[PDB]
Formats: structure tokens, C-alpha cells, sequence
RNA sequence: GACGGAGCCAGCGAGUCUAACCUUGGCCGAGAGGUCUUGGUAAUCUUGUGAAACUCCGUCGUGCUGGGGAUAGAGCAUUGUAAUUAUUGCUCUUCAACGAGGAAUUCCUAGUAAGCGCAAGUCAUCAGCUUGCGUUGAUUACGUCCCUGCCCUUUGUACACAC
RNA sequence: UUAAUUGCGAUAACGAACGAGACCUUAACCUACUAAAUAGUGGUGCUAGCAUUUGCUGGUUAUCCACUUCUUAGAGGGACUA
């Protein structure tokens, strides 16, 4: 039983890669509130850096907390075994990197305007906004899109 | 206490536009000589002991 | 409902004049002679008729039945 | 050479039950009047053959489905007998609408 | 009921005449009492034979021999 | 008298027998656990990563044991699940083989089963020293 | 009581329940009446039950409904979702507990305080309508017993349905809060709020 | 030589087939006892037969039951009914009707689907409707 | 309620030698799948189709939350010559509206609706469809013609293409 | 009165026919008939293991025998409102 009687130690509302992250809840599922980072790359680091599992947010101590973001940053050094990434494999570089908060979105922008400078298909798609995986465009689509 | 108790002592028949009430014949309980025709919702056998706010509403609506 | 079919009581009839005092009250040895007596395709009419008889000789033992 | 026994098996196919038993009552009564020893004739489970299809020939309408079910029954009957008698038993006990296969085994 | 299968065969034919198609639909019903095969009477008739029924006797007596 | 595995919980058993197998620790785990979800169709590897594997091993031996032999496609569609397809209704889809195919191969060195030449996995003798003695431990506990 | 030795290993608590019929083995018929006239005889309870669990035929019949025992038709009432239709031993798995919770509350037996609630709010008299034109009307009359009964725990399992909905509290103690509240009398809990509202509304449209 | 009866019980479809010798009081489903009869809130409505006439006749009766198919409640009774079955025909065979007669009173009495297999059966589904009973949702215009 | 672990019970099918069908078991593989072999022309081999709800234990703890999986991004596989206007499945990344629903309206009285799954038609691959099969399994009423239709008697009619 | 132009009964109608029903198929009953390695069961029966006062399992018609209650399916029987 982890019955704890600690002192006014605990850490509130924190940034890790400037997001905000609630100290309150478990630090597994509350990590997943970086931007693309979800529920089982959130699970996953916190295994292998071998953090407790059955702890809040603010109770876990800064050096886990920064070797947790180190891990985050280095998903090649920690056994992570490439196909439980984000970019697997990408197309310019070719190699097997992982993308996040402050990236998350500028990739989202990446790809489009790769996509909308070699005119494709999916990419004009994606420039007037409709959907790009070939859905039925007729019946669903008009309240948001 | 403004409470009667009867029992049935006859079914008669069921009326209402929905046929979802239904015509008794009832006697009190605390007296066996007070009778009075009154109406009932749900399904009903005889001797059923049924609690009257005012027992004195005879039944309308007959058929 | 179960109301009985005017084929069942025409040969439910037709049957007891015929062999009204071999006919009785016991469904059992009724049904068994409706075999004998009489030819039904089928099981289930044969004891149809049967039961119709059982009941017109329980209803002729106890005051005639015009018919 | 000395009444060599066989252990034949006869397999008899049909959707009819009042042929598909006369032919296996035939048979039976053969190896009974030869005084034969063997395993009652198996009843295999009732092959319920189901398929289910449109009445309408165009889409219109209420739609009905409905279902051609087939009754295929079979019955395998263990023999042990000289090849002499049961080439009588090939030859004769058919009719149309039954299909009998004779197979030697060790069973 | 079955007593189509029973008892009914029916034919259905296309006429081709120089106007269109006529349609024929021949439904036979043989004759139930007869051929060999089935039964030979329909679920509802009823047949009721004759009892034979005899004078009663009054003189109760003995066959020996 | 006679204490095997029939008379005792099933889940009291398996967790018994996970614990009496961490304490024995020959189990030689593989290494690469907690990166299956234990479940093609599933979301995750277990909330208990340090003994999960061990309570699969308990509960395939009794699985082995209450059966003739058991192939470990068998272990499959024992161990899949519902898959929640998304938008679609669920479907059952067969789990992960990997975790099966170990946990057996694990059994085979310890001599809980053996390779059952008419079929999959079947129990031993050796797996019959330990499994029914752990019953009757449990027992009178 | 010197119990019997069986080859077979049946646990005392089993063993005590020879002498006498025990819902749930904790739950007694004994001592354990309808103390509501018109009511008695319908709320079945004279005849023993251990769980409330029964393979029955009860809509075989206008009045088999009547005899079966109320525990029986309570947790079938708390069977009532849209999805959660099935699922009649977890039924019974919930009224388990919520009947633990009941006998905490009042020292008596739980069965006790479930008949009093289902007495006490089923709705001794409402209306129907009458007039099919523009001007309808609510006739109120009297209402059968089993009317009301089954409009008693009806009312019971839709409060506790009502409570459970959105919120951290337990289906197990809403639903025994609700039963004893209604039982007693608080008209905190729905179920007797409404049976009384709809009396009211039967005496003032008579 | 060992007097042995044997006797069945069916739900919907789950069918369990029971003995009743004279023995010691061993009661088995499918190799586990009595006591372990899953679940737990349903173990007692197996065990009713048992307590509804006392455990001293099953003190020389042990009855060996194995279940095939249906679902878990659909056997939850089915192990009863032919429980009661069991020891109806037993106490037929070899005890007194004196005793046989008061037996079956008492179990049809407590429930009349200790010894009488309710035919509530299922009936097919008609094309429209996903039930029995039901049909699709109608549309107008 | 979800998540995870464990307990873990069917039926109705179908299946290739007039050929690449159903595949057990072992191996590779997170998965998807690939692999060598086995059995089956079929109550025998898939298959006790070990299916899911359900049960137990633990995590979450009122937070549109761990519910939800919509749209989208990257990779891995099978079928097909061919997957692009994503076949489909799988891996990870995102958790949008949705706090149960206004008029209105559908279906339904006992193994019933509804929850749950499986099989089969489809088929080279595609099942949110559908036929069946089952698993769990209610409430309420045993009625009435008020609403909606249909039918009958009478009635009225200048309609009969028939309001 | 019936689910029913289902019947009773009243009758210028009588006797009829088709439809309904009757029919058949499915599902539940049958410790009764017939059986069976493509279904199972009993055998300190064969062999072996388990735990040891003996209970649970693996190869058991191919390592045997006895049977059909569970399974199957033929013939029937069963309710016809008794």
C-alpha cells in the first residue's frame, strides 16, 4: 500500500517542452497532453526510465522528470524499437525520427506544402480543404467540413 | 385520518377511450354494508382491498 | 381460439349415432377406436375429433343434444 | 482362401427417406437372411442445406428472402463378408435417387 | 397447403405468336383416390365404415364339441 | 489425500502459482515484454509489466493441464478479444503470438509441457510435480 | 447443530441455512410482513427464495407476475438502460450489495425497509385521460395493487437510475439511500417526491 | 456390482449430464467440486437442491456431472436440474417412494424447474426485423 | 463505465484434387502477416469454432475525463498485373462534436424486445449490410377503438377514370 | 363466440366448394423400440501419471467389453384444451 505522508514538496501545473501539464494526475496519461506524444509513447517512456508507475505528477523528482524528457527527445537510445515511433523512416533524410510539440504541427505544415508543391493529389486536397483519404465527400462533411 | 378501505366484491367491466379502466363494485372494510361503484387503472381480480382517499366520488363515465 | 372447426364436429356427428354405445366418457379408448371405426390421415385430427366426441357423449349422457 | 473377411463399408446418399430406407431396409434384410454379424446401420445427422435468396427477380417491393433447405440424409452400414456376396450386394439393392459407395476398410 | 405438392402439378409455357408472348398455365389435379403412391384420401375427408350391426340375441347358449 | 488443481480457485491459483514462480525465478522472461499489448486488437501491454508475464505462464500451465494439448493457435483465440474496430462494431481478432509461442517455449526448458507428438502442448510430468503441489500448498495455506 | 461431514467440503455458512431459508444467507422471511393493507398477499413474500435469480414463467399468465417473490422483479427492474439489457446477475450482483447496505442502516432486516418503500410509494390513485378534442381532461380513480406495486418499484429503480447517472456515487448506495428514504419517509429521495406529486395532481383534477 | 444411475438436465442448450452411484458425497462439474461452481453469486442456486433436503442422503450418493454448451447461467441451472433429476431417480431405484415422493414435492414445490425442463425455446428470425419479433425501422417519405 | 490481468460456456455453417479451399501443429514476426508440415471431399481435420457480453481482481475517480474515435500524418503486410481518388488490416501520433436529445415518429406482450458474439451470401481483398444461429435476457398489458388504418351493417351521393 | 364467413344459434333457404383451418416442416417430451470408432458413458477392465485410504487424468473397438440416458435419426407414441 502506498500510503504517503510527505511534506509541501508536491509540484503543481509544470512545462515539459513548453506544454502545460497538470501535476495532479498520474504522470503516464497526463503526459500525453504534449502534442505528438500519446497514450502508449507516454506509457512507454515512463517504463523505460524505469519511473513509478503508480505516482502522481509532483511527486516524481526533476532528474527523472529531465532523463524522461531526455528519453522523449532520444527514442534511438532507449531500446524503443523504431516501429513504435511517429516518423517512421521519413522521406527526405531517411532517418527514423520521432516528432514533437513545437514540431508537431510545423511537419503538419511540412508535408502539406511538400505535398502542394508537387501538385498531388492528396495534397490539393489537403490545400482546399476537404477530406484527402478518399472518403464519400456527398452525405457527411458540412457541419465542420 | 382521511383513509377508507374497501374490498371488491364484483367486477363489472372496463370503459374509458383506452379500455385502461375498468368498473368495480367495492365494500369497505372497517364496514360491510357501505357499496359503491368506483373505477380501477391497472388489472384487478375480485376481493382485491383497494385505499380511497374520498370514498364518496361515485364512478363516472359508465358504460 | 381453440373453437372447433365445422369438420371436426361433422365427423364428431356423424360418428356418435353410428356407434354411440360403443363410444364413452374416456378419451383414451375413444381415440384408440376412432382408429377402427373410421379413417383420419393424420394423428392430430384424428384426436381433434376424438376430443369433440368425448365431450357430445358427455353432453348426450347428461340430457339429449339436438343434432 | 479360407472365407477371407473384408470389412467393407457401404455408404448410401439420398434426400429421400422412404427410398433412401428401402434401399438400406433391402440391404439389411439381405445380411439378415445371410446371418450376418456386424454394426446396426448409422444414421448420420440430418444435412440441413440452407441458402437464402430474393423472391423479387427485380428489387422492388417488400423485401423476401427466402430459403431453399435441403434434407440430405446418409447411412453407413459396416459389413463382413466374402467379395462373392458383396458384389450381389453392389449389383443388386438400388434404385433412382440413391447413391451407394462400397469402400473396403479396417474399421 | 402441401396437397399442391401432393396432388397438384402445374406447367407454365410461353406461346410465341407473331403479335407477342401468351402465357399458359396449366394446374392439374389428379385424381387423389387414385395411383399408388401417397395417400389416397386428403387430410379433411372422413370415411366411416359400414358397422354391420345385428339383431340382439336373447337366448344365451354354448357351441361344444 | 488427493489435492490437485481442480478443487482450488482458478484465479487464486494462477496468482498463487505467479508468485511461487517470481520467487523461484525460473522463468527466463524475454526481455521484450512490455511492448506487447498481449492483444493484436488491444490498446496496451498490461498495468502489471513486472508480472504479467508471469501470470500467463500460470494460467497457460492450468490451461495445458485442464486440456489434452493445446497448439498455440489455441492459446490465440483463448487470449484475443473484442477488438473495439473504431467506428464499426467489434469484432474478436486474434492476439498477439508472440507472447503464446514464448511462454510455451519457456515451459518446454522448466518441463511444465512438452512438444506432444500427436499435437501442440501438452502437460508432463514435471509440470505435474509442481502445479498440483502448488494446489495443495494453497490449500493449507 | 452438529453438522453433517461431507465428502465434499460445504462451508458452515452453507451448512446453517439447513435450519431455516436465508436471502442471501444474511436475509430472513421470518418476522418480515407487508405492513400495508391492499398491498398484502401482492408484494409476495411468505414463500422462501435464496437469490433473487428464478427461471421462470410470469408473462404466461394475467396474475403469475403477482406470486413471484418482489426481489426478484426489484433487481429485474434495475435491469433498465438501453444498454444495459441483459445483465440480470449483475442485477442481482448490485442489489447483493445495496441490500448489505440497507441492514447497516436500519438495525432490522433490509426486507423490512424494501417493503415499506415499495407500500409507501406506490401511487395509491392517479389519472387517465378522458375527451379526444382540443379540451382533453385527467379523470384520477383509484389504481389496482399490482398497479401499484409496479409502479412502486418502478418509481424506486428510476430514482436510483436518475441519482446514478453522472455522478461518482455508487449505484449500490444510491439505490439503498433511495429505498430507505422511502421507506421512512424524507421526501429527499424521487420516488416518494413523485408518488406524491402524482396523488396530488389525482386530488386536485378529480 | 457398484449401483450407479445416470440422469441429464437441459436449458436452452446447455446440457449436463450427471451419475448418481453410492458413494461418499464426492459432487463434481467438470472435475471441479461444488464449491468452485462459477460465479459465485450463482453458486448457491446450484447448491439448493443439496441444502433443500439436507446433506445427509448425499452423505452416501457422490454424482459426477460434466456440462456441454449453452452459456454460463444456462448450465448454472442445468447442473441443478439435474441434480434434483439425479437424486429423484437414485432415490427411486433404491430407496423408498415413502421418502422419493416427499423429495420430489419438496423440489417442484420450492420451484417446479428443478425437475421439469422449462420448453422456452427459441423461435427463427424473420427476414426485416433483427429479432424474432421485431422488424426494421419504417420510414414514409 | 472504460482500461488491464485472469475465469472462461454455443449453435447454425462452410471447406480443395472437375485444385490451390478450409488449414491444425511447429518456426519467423509487436502487429500485420510469412513459413515447413499435418488433417479434412468432410458428426472424424479446422472444431469443444476456448466468440463477446458476463464473472473476479486491480487502475481511473466527475475532468467532454483514461469515454469517444471523427478527420488527418508517417511506416509495415496480404489479395489482385495494378491499392492512386487512402482495398483492407496492422503500428504509432490527434482526441473533434457528442452531458442522452424539440416537434415528430418507428418496432414490440415471453425465451419476447434489447445487450452480446459467431457463421454464411457477397468475395481475389473488402461486412458498419443482410440472412440464420445462438449467449444474456426486461418492463408493462392480458384491454380498447380515443388516434391511425382496414373490414362489416345501416345511411347519403349528382362519383364509376370512382373524392 | 372465434385469430378466423371459427362456430352456436336465428332462418326463404338448403346443401356445397375454395381460402382459413385441415396440411407439412421445425422446437421442446419419451431412462420406451432400433442401433452405432464419424457420439458418448461405466468398468480399484488394459497402461501410465498425479495426490495419497481411491479421487482426478492421458492411448483406450485400432488396447478389450456393455450400453444407448446424454448425441444422432427412423418409426412411432404424446394434448385433444384433458
Amino acid at each position: 500500500s502506498l500510503v504517503v505522508q510527505e511534506q509541501g514538496s508536491f509540484q503543481h501545473i509544470l512545462r515539459l517542452l513548453n506544454t502545460n501539464v497538470d501535476g495532479n494526475i498520474k504522470i503516464v496519461y497526463a503526459l500525453t497532453t504534449i502534442k505528438g506524444v500519446g497514450r502508449r509513447y507516454s506509457n512507454l517512456v515512463c517504463k523505460k526510465a524505469d519511473v513509478d508507475l503508480h505516482k502522481r505528477a509532483g511527486e516524481l523528482t526533476q532528474e527523472e522528470l529531465e532523463r524522461i524528457v531526455q528519453i522523449m527527445q532520444n527514442p534511438t537510445h532507449y531500446k524503443i524499437p523504431a516501429w513504435f515511433l511517429n516518423r517512421q523512416n521519413d522521406i527526405t533524410d531517411g532517418k527514423d525520427y520521432h516528432t514533437l510539440a513545437n514540431n508537431v504541427e510545423s511537419k503538419l505544415r511540412d508535408d502539406l506544402e511538400r505535398l502542394k508543391k508537387i501538385r498531388a493529389h492528396r495534397g490539393i486536397r489537403h490545400f482546399w480543404g476537404l477530406r484527402v483519404r478518399g472518403q464519400h465527400t456527398k452525405t457527411t462533411g458540412r457541419r465542420r467540413a | 385520518t382521511p383513509v377508507t378501505l374497501a374490498k371488491v366484491i364484483k367486477v363489472l367491466g372496463r370503459t374509458g377511450s383506452r379500455g385502461g379502466v375498468t368498473q368495480v363494485r367495492v365494500e369497505f372494510l372497517e364496514d360491510t354494508s357501505r357499496t359503491i361503484v368506483r373505477n380501477v387503472k391497472g388489472p384487478v381480480r375480485e376481493n382485491d382491498i383497494l385505499v380511497l382517499m374520498e370514498s364518496e366520488r361515485e364512478a363516472r363515465r359508465l358504460r | 381460439g381453440r373453437v372447433r372447426t365445422k369438420t371436426v364436429k361433422r365427423a364428431s356427428k356423424a360418428l356418435i349415432e353410428r356407434y354411440y354405445p360403443k363410444l364413452t366418457l374416456d378419451f383414451q379408448t375413444n381415440k384408440r377406436l376412432c382408429d377402427e371405426i373410421a379413417t383420419i390421415q393424420s394423428k392430430r385430427l384424428r384426436n381433434k375429433i376424438a376430443g369433440y366426441t368425448t365431450h357430445l357423449m358427455k353432453r348426450i349422457q347428461k340430457g339429449p343434444v339436438r343434432g | 482362401q479360407q472365407q477371407q473377411i473384408i470389412k467393407i463399408r457401404i455408404t448410401l446418399t439420398s434426400t429421400k427417406v422412404k427410398q433412401l430406407e428401402n434401399v438400406s431396409s433391402n440391404i439389411v434384410k439381405n445380411a439378415e437372411q445371410h446371418n450376418l454379424v456386424k454394426k446396426g446401420p448409422v444414421r448420420l445427422p440430418t444435412k440441413v442445406l440452407k441458402i437464402s435468396t430474393r423472391k423479387t427477380p427485380n428489387g422492388e417491393g417488400s423485401k423476401t428472402w427466402e430459403t431453399y433447405e435441403m434434407r440430405i440424409h446418409k447411412r453407413y452400414i459396416d459389413l463382413e463378408a466374402p467379395v462373392q456376396i458383396v458384389k450381389r450386394i453392389t449389383q443388386i439393392t438400388i434404385e433412382p435417387g440413391v447413391d451407394v459407395e462400397v469402400v473396403v476398410a479396417s474399421n | 397447403g402441401q396437397p399442391v405438392n401432393d396432388f397438384i402439378d402445374t406447367a407454365t409455357r410461353h406461346v410465341l405468336m407473331r403479335q407477342g408472348v401468351l402465357g399458359i398455365k396449366v394446374k392439374i389435379m389428379r385424381d387423389p383416390a387414385k395411383s399408388r403412391t401417397g395417400p389416397k384420401a386428403l387430410p379433411d375427408a372422413v370415411t366411416i365404415i359400414e358397422p354391420k350391426e345385428e339383431e340382439p340375441i336373447l337366448a344365451p347358449s354354448v357351441k361344444d364339441y | 489425500p488427493g489435492v490437485s488443481v481442480r478443487d482450488v480457485a482458478a484465479q487464486d491459483f494462477i496468482n498463487a502459482y505467479a508468485s511461487f514462480l517470481q520467487r523461484q525465478g525460473k522463468l527466463e522472461v524475454p526481455g521484450y515484454v512490455d511492448i506487447v499489448k498481449t492483444s493484436s486488437g488491444n490498446e496496451m501491454p498490461p498495468q502489471d509489466a513486472e508480472g504479467w508475464f508471469y501470470k500467463r505462464a500460470a494460467s497457460v500451465a492450468r490451461h495445458i493441464y485442464m486440456r489434452k494439448q493445446v497448439g498455440v493457435g489455441k492459446l490465440n483465440k483463448l487470449y484475443g478479444g473484442a477488438k473495439s474496430r473504431g467506428v464499426r462494431p467489434y469484432k474478436h481478432i486474434d492476439a498477439s503470438g508472440s507472447i503464446n509461442r514464448k511462454v510455451l517455449q519457456a515451459l518446454e526448458k522448466i518441463g511444465i509441457v512438452e512438444i506432444s507428438p500427436k499435437g501442440g502442448r501438452r502437460i508432463s510430468e514435471n509440470g505435474q510435480r509442481d502445479l498440483d503441489r502448488i494446489a495443495a500448498q494453497t490449500l493449507e495455506e | 447443530f452438529t453438522p453433517v461431514v461431507l465428502a465434499t467440503p460445504i462451508p458452515e455458512e452453507v451448512q446453517q441455512a439447513q435450519t431455516e431459508i436465508k436471502l442471501f444467507n444474511k436475509w430472513s422471511f421470518e418476522e418480515v410482513e407487508v405492513k400495508d393493507a391492499s398491498l398484502v398477499d401482492y408484494v409476495q413474500v411468505r414463500q422462501p427464495i435464496f437469490v433473487a435469480h428464478t427461471a421462470g414463467r410470469y408473462a404466461n399468465k394475467r396474475f403469475r407476475k403477482a406470486q413471484c417473490p418482489i426481489i426478484e422483479r426489484l433487481t429485474n427492474s434495475l435491469m433498465m438502460n438501453g444498454r444495459n439489457n441483459g445483465k440480470k446477475l449483475k442485477a442481482v450482483r448490485i442489489i447483493k450489495h445495496t441490500l448489505d447496505i440497507i441492514n447497516v442502516l436500519t438495525d432490522q432486516n433490509p426486507i423490512q425497509v424494501v417493503v415499506d418503500a415499495i407500500t409507501n410509494t406506490g401511487p395509491r390513485e392517479d389519472t387517465t385521460r378522458v375527451g379526444g378534442g382540443g379540451a382533453a381532461r385527467r379523470q384520477a380513480v383509484d389504481v389496482s395493487p399490482l398497479r401499484r406495486v409496479n409502479q412502486a418499484i418502478a418509481l424506486l429503480t428510476i430514482g436510483a437510475r436518475e441519482a446514478a447517472f453522472r455522478n461518482i456515487k455508487t449505484i449500490a448506495e444510491t439505490l439503498a439511500e433511495e429505498l430507505i428514504n422511502a421507506a421512512k419517509g424524507s421526501s429527499t429521495s424521487y420516488a416518494i417526491k413523485k408518488k406524491d406529486e402524482l396523488e396530488r395532481v389525482a386530488k386536485s383534477n378529480r | 456390482a457398484v449401483p450407479s444411475v445416470q440422469t441429464f438436465g437441459k436449458k436452452k442448450s446447455a446440457t449436463a449430464v450427471a451419475h448418481v452411484k453410492a458413494g461418499k458425497g464426492l459432487i463434481k462439474v467438470n472435475g471441479s467440486p461444488i464449491t468452485l461452481v462459477e460465479p459465485e453469486i450463482l453458486r448457491f442456486k446450484v447448491y439448493e437442491p443439496l441444502l433443500l433436503v439436507g446433506l445427509d442422503k448425499f452423505s452416501n450418493i457422490d454424482i459426477r456431472v460434466r456440462v456441454t454448451g449453452g452459456g454460463h447461467v444456462s448450465q448454472v441451472y442445468a447442473i441443478r436440474q439435474a441434480i434434483a433429476k439425479g437424486l429423484v431417480a437414485y432415490h427411486q431405484k433404491y430407496v423408498d417412494e415413502q421418502s422419493k415422493n416427499e423429495l420430489k414435492k419438496a423440489f417442484t414445490s420450492y420451484d417446479r424447474t428443478l425437475l421439469i425442463a422449462d420448453s422456452r425455446r427459441p423461435e427463427p428470425k424473420k427476414f426485416g426485423g433483427k429479432g424474432a419479433r421485431s422488424r426494421f425501422q419504417k420510414s414514409y417519405r
